[PDB]
């Protein structure tokens, strides 16, 4: 039987960047995200849908415009504790 | 039960060491 | 019992694993409002006694707790924990744990040779009192729940390099029997613990509370390999409620 | 004076052993070798100055003498920046000219002086059996060693001070006005365990402690010098020791071996008398810097560094030492006894304080940690920096690594010299250094073992 | 093959401009990279923060993109964060702060141009340029 | 030889005087309370921490000043560092009175250093 | 006459079957302590948290090891260089968990072998011998001190000392190579020259002496009975051995003086092992073996590999997998 993150990689977590589970390094392909906007996204997790990432308080016009410019790169899955415990979304042991 | 076999073979070597020191053939000048 | 002690005075003495105490008895109260929030500045927790619940071969004999000795050294204390105490509209008192050094891995040795590692923690602890409280006093008792995350992280590797998001998913040392083992699949679920913090000593002039705690939690499963044992931890706690 | 093996019984590869009972030639060999030591000091300092980029760190440029001069407070300012190139050049020039003088003197005594000084003067004439004259020479050398220790004290107290890496405002050349004369502190440095967290005398952590110990060392050496000049060796010393030139050489070899081992450990662990602005970080400093650097980076990313648990269950950034102090996590848990001027601001009474880590980290501490982590004393023999799996693009080996390695090798080979000469001194004083006499072979008169 | 002109031809700006380095310029930029950059950027990684490496994809993903000469020169005058929001003048080595970074106070503008040119040429000579620390 | 603060000179000064202003502001906000509360651990970590670049910044200021205002600024900076050293020694001794006197002396020498700036 | 002088005469007696001496009065207690604790720990010690990450390693026979895999596991990385005797533990079980037996065994063993070297000198002095057998023994002593003491000191933890077991020694060597590239270190090369040449010259010496034995036995009995213990005369023809060996290579490559030959036989492996002890002791301070990785470039600048680059690929594979759960940061600083 698959473990938890293998079951996640079967889902849309393996195709693009999950606002609830994906690490901060996955936000580097989106211009203007790493490190500030990605840190705010990870800090304000979880999200029920993708659109409430535009409802994060503290978002200036530039951050809102860059999140609207790349809304099609994001999904939401159920927040999995295997990728979240001990701040693995910031440092999962990968350099 | 392999631990018994390991203990026996190590003990055999250490007993050989004791008997070779304590009960060697004495070197005699002749 | 440190107050003015320099780190040079404390280092290698084991006093850094000791939570601070109240200076004297000073048996007073902290007057609280009906519906506001206060901050707990440096909440500390020194575990003292450790018990693991026995699983007998029977399924009807009473399980009982057995004391354990700590194989790790004086690395068993939580400290510098920030949190909040909320007073309710009925009058109830809600202690909420925000952050700090709020976990320690602790291995306890049982009679019979069983070493039980566990994740002693106060992580995300929410605890409530009885209703009708107007002052944090010696009858204040926060009973509630805390999260016990898995002892091994999900990046941990077992001695055959199997883990959850890293490592093999099979026993590579046995190539024709690689997928026959239940320990091939790892899991790091969230367990639950129950903690009671009974406040026994309050200092009104400084906002210092102290008392005893009893916590109950699961032990390590080693990424789901074995069933978790029940670990009861008794000890004492200290904190500074900001008024 | 025999200069061949039929006239001496020593072959050419043992040929300086022909100098054992030839005092004036022996004095010439010494003075000539001393001149070699001062020559290397001068010429190496001139080389290091000629290969010095002063806006570059000294530890980046393979320098070992300019850090020693800078530690004394010559040509340096706050945080070890070189203000003046000239004092290093002066120290080099002075050693090189004094070495010329010493080489001329050594060559004179070795090639034209009296071969034996006992037919010229009773003051410089020494017989190895003459215990009083050898203790007089001990006393002279002791008086001058105490004067050198007091000269270091005079430099630190009345001549501009020394480099204090622990000084408030950052490390700087400061004048030591209150050296610790307390014998409890100074001599309890000698009773501290040579292990983790105690460090014997390697853990001397302030310039006041060093300067007070050097005042005590100067007083002790001058008192002991006056002692060996005023007294003859006592009966227990005469009955326990071998009294011969090879014996005294081997005693000094044992002392030198001890001192080389201690110097290797001193440059490896101590960052007070070997400041990291000049010698680079220690291994412990670089590991703690790596842990602190990634704590700062992940805290800037929003990670809760206190509550972050690692894969093993210990904290990823912060954990407890076996006595309970809040220390950096990871393998650096082993280096938790490290103290440094960039890290002591973030240390509370219980260890690393959470409030200071949360809101008191300065950019210079981040810069210093990144520099020290990327200048860890790890390097190939061909001077390729970093871990040995790294590719060839970083030309760096720490001076701490070079100094510790060299002086550990020298200390070991001087322990080997002590063993070789202590054994030969005992065999020669006992009379069987040349082999077993056939007629009086001692084993032939003993009972059989079984 | 040789160190050809196509190997030295690199993007100059964001508007499709290109510049071709000289052999001497490439050698000087390499020497400056050995002397000052490699202590953290050995083989194109970044030991202090390997999320932000010297790989070409890493340079292209910055705000604004740093896969051209003038962008790397601007980062070496006024370094920013990866998203361009924060100020890294007190945290990354640069030529505008000789007080805290004296190892680069003797570098001219052409030296910054040469080291930026090497930083753009070196990724197409090494396939492990900008990878994981241990790669 | 400007003999007056040039328009570029004040701008060049700014890079050094901003950490100096920050240090002065935190000296009259944090250090006084730390000494008054007998918080000697926090006093020592303040004078070695956020004050940990005071020497370099002050000496770069005093060198980057006017051609005839270098020496006076340098000796006032050295007096500040001396008072901070004696305050560190007093905090290690846990002496309140000496720490207060040295803090006042450091403040006076710092204010004279500030009056030297154009 | 005095009781103390009678004790001194017994201690320094050449008529003791095993020589004690003053170095032996330190050797015998330390070595017996280390031997007893090593045997008890090798059979029945519980698992030891060597990396200080609560990942205990079973080292003893009763916990599933065999002779090859069994080891007295080094003390915890959490201890580091800290002195960890029994009385510094809250219980014996905690002491066992943190690797206290390794510290006890290693410290008493190191004192004991230094006293063995002193005792070798002592007995050579009491027997009227020349004294330098202890100098030859100082090469294995230096190697043992390098791997049990000096490498922990330089690395800052007794968890980095060589484990007291066969597979533990192999683990030490493999991690050593991945981290220090010891094969590329010339001091290790000098050590390999020392051991290969020492075995070569042992085979040469033995084969030449056995080849030139004087006929003193029949073809039935063993030729070793041609030598009598304590005989005055030589048991083999050195001139015949020299004639053979100076025709096997050439005349001036062969020793004719037996004393120079035996000094060479002593000096070669001793100097080689001294150099390799210093190599391990200097890689304690991270002065590593040669790094020739990406040393050859083509004219474009592309890396042309050598055998050192393949060796580095092997070193990386050893490094990324070692202490798999102990590293949290990108660089293995120590
Ligand atoms: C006859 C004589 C018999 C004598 C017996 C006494 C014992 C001798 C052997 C000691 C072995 C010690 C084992 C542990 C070593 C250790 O933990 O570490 C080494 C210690 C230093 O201890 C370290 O000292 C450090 C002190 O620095 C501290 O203070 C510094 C101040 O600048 C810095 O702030 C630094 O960051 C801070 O940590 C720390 O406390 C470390 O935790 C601590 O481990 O060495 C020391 O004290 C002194 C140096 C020890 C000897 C060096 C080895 C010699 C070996 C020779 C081998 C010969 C072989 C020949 C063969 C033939
Ligand atoms: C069978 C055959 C066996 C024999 C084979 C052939 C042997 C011949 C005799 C030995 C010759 C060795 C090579 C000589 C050239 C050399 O050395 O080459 C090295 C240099 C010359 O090369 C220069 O080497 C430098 C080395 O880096 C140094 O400088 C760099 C730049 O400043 C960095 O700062 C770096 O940190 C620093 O280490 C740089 O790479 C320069 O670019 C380069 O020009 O000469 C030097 O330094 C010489 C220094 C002499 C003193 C060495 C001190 C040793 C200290 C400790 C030893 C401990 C343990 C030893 C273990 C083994
Ligand atoms: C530090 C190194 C050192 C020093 C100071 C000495 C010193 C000495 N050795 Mg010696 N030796 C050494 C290393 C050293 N050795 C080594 C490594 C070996 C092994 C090869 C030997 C083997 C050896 C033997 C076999 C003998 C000595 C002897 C001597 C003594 C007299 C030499 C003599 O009369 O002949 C003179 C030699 C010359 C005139 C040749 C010229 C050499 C000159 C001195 C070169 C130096 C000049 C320098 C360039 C000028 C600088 C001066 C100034 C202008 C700057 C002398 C005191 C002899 C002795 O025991 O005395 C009784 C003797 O028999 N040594
Ligand atoms: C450890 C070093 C040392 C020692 C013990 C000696 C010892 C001796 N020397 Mg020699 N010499 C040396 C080094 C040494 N020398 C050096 C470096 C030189 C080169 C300048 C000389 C050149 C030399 C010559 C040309 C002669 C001697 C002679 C003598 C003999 C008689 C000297 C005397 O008593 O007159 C009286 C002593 C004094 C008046 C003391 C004066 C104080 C000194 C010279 C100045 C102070 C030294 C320095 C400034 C202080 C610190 C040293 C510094 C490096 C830190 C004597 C056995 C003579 C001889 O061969 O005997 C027949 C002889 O003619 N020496
Ligand atoms: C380097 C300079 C120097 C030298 C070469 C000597 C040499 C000598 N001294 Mg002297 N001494 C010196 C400095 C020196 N001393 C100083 C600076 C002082 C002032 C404190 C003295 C005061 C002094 C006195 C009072 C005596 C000597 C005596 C002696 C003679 C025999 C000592 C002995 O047997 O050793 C061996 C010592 C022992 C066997 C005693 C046991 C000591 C234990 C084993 C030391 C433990 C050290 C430990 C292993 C290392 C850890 C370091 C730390 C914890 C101590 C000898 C010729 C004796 C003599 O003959 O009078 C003229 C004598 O009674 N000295
Ligand atoms: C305490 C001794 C010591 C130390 C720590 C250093 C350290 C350093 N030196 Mg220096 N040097 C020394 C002595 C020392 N040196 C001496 C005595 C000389 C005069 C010859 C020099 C001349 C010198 C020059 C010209 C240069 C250096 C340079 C350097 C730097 C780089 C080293 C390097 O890569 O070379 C390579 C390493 C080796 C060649 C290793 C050699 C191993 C030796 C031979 C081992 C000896 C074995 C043993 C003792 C023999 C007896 C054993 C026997 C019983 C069998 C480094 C900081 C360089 C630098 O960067 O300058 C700024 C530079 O170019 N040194
Ligand atoms: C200052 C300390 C000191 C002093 C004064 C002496 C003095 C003496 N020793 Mg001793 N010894 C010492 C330390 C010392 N030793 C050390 C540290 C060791 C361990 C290695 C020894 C081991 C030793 C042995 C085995 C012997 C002596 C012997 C001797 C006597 C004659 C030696 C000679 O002529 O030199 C001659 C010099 C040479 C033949 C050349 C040596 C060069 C070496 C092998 C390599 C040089 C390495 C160096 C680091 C440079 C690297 C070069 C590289 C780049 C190529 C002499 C009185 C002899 C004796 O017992 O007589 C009484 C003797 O048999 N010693
Ligand atoms: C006895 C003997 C010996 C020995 C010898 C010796 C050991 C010696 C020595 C010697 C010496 C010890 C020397 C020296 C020298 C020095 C000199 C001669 C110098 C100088 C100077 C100068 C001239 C300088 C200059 C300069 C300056 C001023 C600065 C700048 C730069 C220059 C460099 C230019 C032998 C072994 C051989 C053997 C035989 C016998
Ligand atoms: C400066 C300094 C200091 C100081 C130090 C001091 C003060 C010291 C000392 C010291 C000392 C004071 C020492 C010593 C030593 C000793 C020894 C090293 C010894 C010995 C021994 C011997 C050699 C013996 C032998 C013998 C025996 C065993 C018995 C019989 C007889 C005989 C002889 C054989 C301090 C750290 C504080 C700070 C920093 C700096
Ligand atoms: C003669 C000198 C003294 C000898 C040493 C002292 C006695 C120690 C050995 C006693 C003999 C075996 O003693 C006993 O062995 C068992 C079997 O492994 C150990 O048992 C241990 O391992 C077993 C399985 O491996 C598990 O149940 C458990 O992990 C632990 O209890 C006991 O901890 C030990 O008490
Ligand atoms: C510190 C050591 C103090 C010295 C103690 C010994 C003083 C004794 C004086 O006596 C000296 O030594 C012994 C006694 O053993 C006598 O025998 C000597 O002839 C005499 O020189
Ligand atoms: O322990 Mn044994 O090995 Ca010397 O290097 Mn870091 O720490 Mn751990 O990893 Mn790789
Ligand atoms: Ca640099
Ligand atoms: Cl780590
Ligand atoms: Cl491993």
């Amino acid at each position: 039987e698959l473990n938890a993150v293998d079951a996640k990689l079967t889902t849309d977590f393996g195709q693009k960047i999950d606002l609830n589970n994906s690490d901060i390094r996955d936000f580097r392909g989106l211009r203007g995200f790493y490190p500030n906007l990605a840190s705010e996204i990870i800090k304000n997790a979880p999200y029920d849908t993708v659109e409430e990432v535009l409802d994060i308080p503290g978002l200036s016009e530039t951050q809102k415009s860059r999140l609207e410019a790349n809304l099609g790169s994001f999904t939401v899955t159920e927040p999995s504790i295997e990728l979240t415990s001990g701040d693995d979304r910031i440092n999962p042991g990968v350099y | 039960m392999e631990s018994v076999a390991y203990i026996l073979v190590l003990t055999m070597a250490l007993a050989v060491l004791f008997f070779a020191i304590a009960f060697r053939e004495p070197p005699r000048i002749e | 019992d440190k107050s003015q002690l320099t780190y040079d005075d404390i280092v290698n003495t084991g006093l850094a694993n000791v939570c601070p105490e109240i200076s004297s008895f000073t048996r007073g109260t902290i007057e609280v409002e009906p519906n506001t929030k206060y901050f707990v500045s440096d909440f500390c927790m020194e575990p003292q006694e450790y018990f693991v619940k026995e699983e007998p071969v029977n399924k009807r004999q009473k399980a009982e707790y057995v004391k354990g000795k700590v194989l790790t050294r004086q690395t068993t204390s939580l400290e510098q924990i920030r949190g909040s105490i909320a007073v309710g509209a009925d009058g109830t008192l809600t202690f909420k744990e925000k952050d700090g050094i709020d976990f320690q891995p602790i291995t306890v040795l049982l009679p019979g040779g069983e070493e039980v590692p566990f994740f002693f923690t106060v992580k995300n602890f929410t605890g409530t009192t009885e209703p009708g409280f107007t002052s944090i006093n010696s009858s204040t008792d926060f009973v509630g729940d805390f999260n016990v995350p898995s002892y091994r992280g999900a990046g941990f590797l077992d001695p055959k390099a199997r883990g959850l998001y890293t490592g093999y998913d099979n026993a590579v040392a046995l190539p024709s029997a690689a997928d026959k083992f239940r320990t091939n699949k790892k899991e790091t679920p969230l367990g639950k613990g129950t903690l009671s913090l009974q406040v026994t000593q309050v200092d009104g002039s400084t906002g210092e509370i102290a008392g005893i705690f009893e916590s109950e939690q699961p032990s390590d499963t080693d990424l789901g390999a074995k069933e978790p044992l029940d670990v009861k931890v008794r000890g004492i706690f200290y904190g500074r409620v900001d008024t | 004076g025999g200069r061949d093996l039929p006239s001496t019984g020593f072959a050419w590869w043992s040929g300086n052993a022909r100098l054992i009972n030839l005092s004036g030639k022996l004095l010439g060999a010494h003075v000539a070798h001393a001149g070699l030591i001062v020559f290397w000091a001068g010429a190496m300092t001139l080389f290091e100055v000629a290969h010095f980029i002063p806006e570059k760190p000294m530890y980046e440029q393979g320098l070992i003498l300019l850090p020693h001069i800078a530690t004394l407070g010559w040509g340096v300012g706050p945080a070890g920046e070189v203000t003046d190139i000239f004092p290093f050049f002066v120290v080099g020039v002075l050693h090189l000219i004094s070495s010329a003088v010493l080489g001329l003197g050594g060559i004179y005594h070795a090639l034209r002086g009296p071969e034996v000084l006992e037919e010229y003067s009773s003051f410089f004439g020494y017989d190895w059996k003459d215990k009083n004259q050898m203790t007089n020479i001990i006393g002279y050398h002791l008086i001058l060693l105490g004067c050198g220790a007091l000269l270091l004290v005079f430099k630190a107290m009345f001549f501009g001070g020394v480099y204090d890496t622990w000084a408030p405002g950052g490390g700087d050349v400061r004048v030591i006005t209150n050296p610790t004369l307390n014998p409890a502190i100074i001599f309890g440095y000698l009773l501290k365990a040579p292990f983790g967290g105690e460090g014997w005398i390697i853990s001397v952590n302030n310039m006041e402690d060093i300067i007070g110990g050097h005042i005590w060392i100067g007083l002790i050496c001058i008192s002991g010098g006056i002692w060996h000049i005023l007294t003859k060796p006592f009966g227990w010393a005469r009955r326990a020791l071998i009294w011969s030139g090879e014996a005294y050489l081997s005693y000094s070899l044992g002392a030198l071996s001890l001192m080389g081992f201690i110097a290797s450990v001193f440059v490896w662990f101590n960052n007070t008398a070997y400041p990291s602005e000049f010698y680079g970080p220690t291994g412990m400093e670089a590991s703690q810097s790596q842990a602190f650097t990634f704590l700062v980076r992940d805290q800037r990313l929003g990670a809760n560094i206190a509550s972050a648990q690692g894969p093993t269950g210990l904290g990823k950034y912060l954990m407890r030492s076996p006595s309970g102090e809040i220390i950096f996590g990871g393998e650096t848990m082993r280096f938790w006894d490290f103290r440094g001027p960039w890290l002591e601001p973030l240390r509370g009474p219980n260890g690393l304080d959470l409030d200071k880590l949360r809101n008191d980290i300065q950019p210079w501490q981040v810069r210093r940690a990144a520099e020290y982590m990327t200048h860890a004393p790890l390097g190939s023999l061909n001077s390729v920096g970093g871990v040995i799996t790294d590719v060839n693009s970083f030309n760096y080996v720490s001076p701490r690594a070079w100094l510790a390695t060299s002086h550990f090798v020298l200390g070991f080979f001087f322990l080997v010299g002590h063993l070789w000469h202590a054994g030969r001194a005992r065999a020669a004083a006992a009379g069987f250094e040349k082999g077993i006499d056939r007629e009086t072979e001692p084993t032939l008169f003993m009972p059989d073992l079984d | 093959v040789e160190l050809t002109e196509s190997t030295r031809t690199i993007p100059l700006d964001e508007a499709g401009g290109t510049t071709t380095l000289t052999a001497r310029q490439f050698t000087n930029g390499q020497k400056i990279f050995v002397d000052t950059c490699t202590q953290c950027h050995l083989q194109g990684k970044t030991k202090t923060n390997n999320n932000v490496s010297l790989g070409l994809a890493d340079l292209a993903g910055a705000e604004p993109r740093r896969d051209n000469v003038l962008a790397l020169v601007e980062f070496l005058k006024n370094p920013k964060s990866y998203d361009g929001e924060d100020d890294y003048s007190e945290l990354h080595p640069n030529i505008s702060r000789p007080d805290i970074y004296p190892e680069m106070r003797n570098y001219t503008e052409d030296d910054i141009f040469d080291v930026a040119g090497y930083t753009l040429i070196a990724p197409k000579l090494d396939e492990r340029w900008g990878g994981t620390i241990y790669f | 030889i400007p003999t007056t603060y040039s328009p570029e000179k004040i701008a060049q000064l700014q890079v050094y005087v901003n950490p100096i202003a920050v240090a002065r502001d935190g000296m009259e906000k944090r250090l006084q309370g730390l000494i008054a509360d007998q918080n000697w651990v926090d006093t020592q970590t303040y004078i070695h921490g956020p004050l940990g670049q005071l020497r370099r910044d002050m000496l770069g200021l005093a060198s980057s000043l006017l051609p005839k205002d270098q020496d006076k600024a340098k000796t006032l900076a050295k007096e500040v560092f001396g008072h901070l050293e004696r305050l560190d020694a007093a905090a290690k001794d846990r002496n309140g009175s000496q720490a207060k006197i040295q803090y006042q002396e450091a403040l006076a020498d710092f204010d004279s250093f500030l009056n030297l700036l154009p | 006459a005095s009781l103390w002088e009678q004790f001194c005469q017994w201690v320094t007696s050449t008529n003791n079957r095993i020589y004690v001496g003053w170095f032996g009065t330190l050797m015998i207690p330390t070595l017996l302590t280390a031997t007893t604790c090593f045997i008890i720990a090798f059979i029945a010690a519980p698992p030891v948290d060597i990396d200080g990450i609560r990942e205990p390693v079973a080292g003893s026979l009763l916990y599933g090891n065999n002779i090859i895999s069994g080891a007295v596991v080094p003390s915890s990385n959490a201890i580091g260089l800290h002195f960890y005797p029994i009385w510094e533990a809250a219980s014996l079980d905690e002491w066992l968990y943190n690797g206290g037996p390794y510290q006890l065994v290693v410290f008493h063993f190191l004192i004991g072998i230094f006293c063995y070297m002193g005792r070798q000198w002592e007995l050579s002095y009491r027997l009227g011998m020349r004294p330098w057998i202890c100098v030859a023994y100082s090469a294995p002593v230096s190697a043992a001190t390098a791997v049990f003491l000096i490498y922990p000191i330089g690395q800052g933890s007794f968890s980095e000392g060589m484990p007291l077991g066969i597979s533990g020694t192999f683990n030490f060597m493999i991690v050593f190579q991945a981290e220090h590239n010891i094969l590329m270190h010339p001091f290790h090369m000098l050590g390999v020259a020392g051991v290969f040449g020492g075995s070569l010259f042992s085979a040469m010496h033995g084969s030449l002496v056995t080849s030139s034995l004087v006929r003193e036995t029949t073809e039935v009995e063993s030729q070793n009975y041609g030598y009598k213990f304590g005989q005055e005369e030589e048991t083999y023809n050195i001139v015949a051995a020299h004639g053979y060996f100076g025709r096997l290579i050439f005349q001036y490559a062969s020793f004719n003086n037996s004393r120079s030959l035996h000094f060479f036989l002593g000096a070669w492996p001793v100097i080689g092992i001294w150099f390799t002890a210093m190599g391990v002791s200097t890689m304690a301070f991270n002065l590593n073996g040669f790094n020739f990785n990406q040393s050859i470039l083509d004219s474009q600048g592309r890396v042309i590999g050598t055998w050192a680059d393949v060796l580095n690929r092997a070193n990386i594979g050893f490094e990324v997998m070692h202490e798999r759960n102990a590293h949290n940061f990108p660089l293995d600083l120590a």
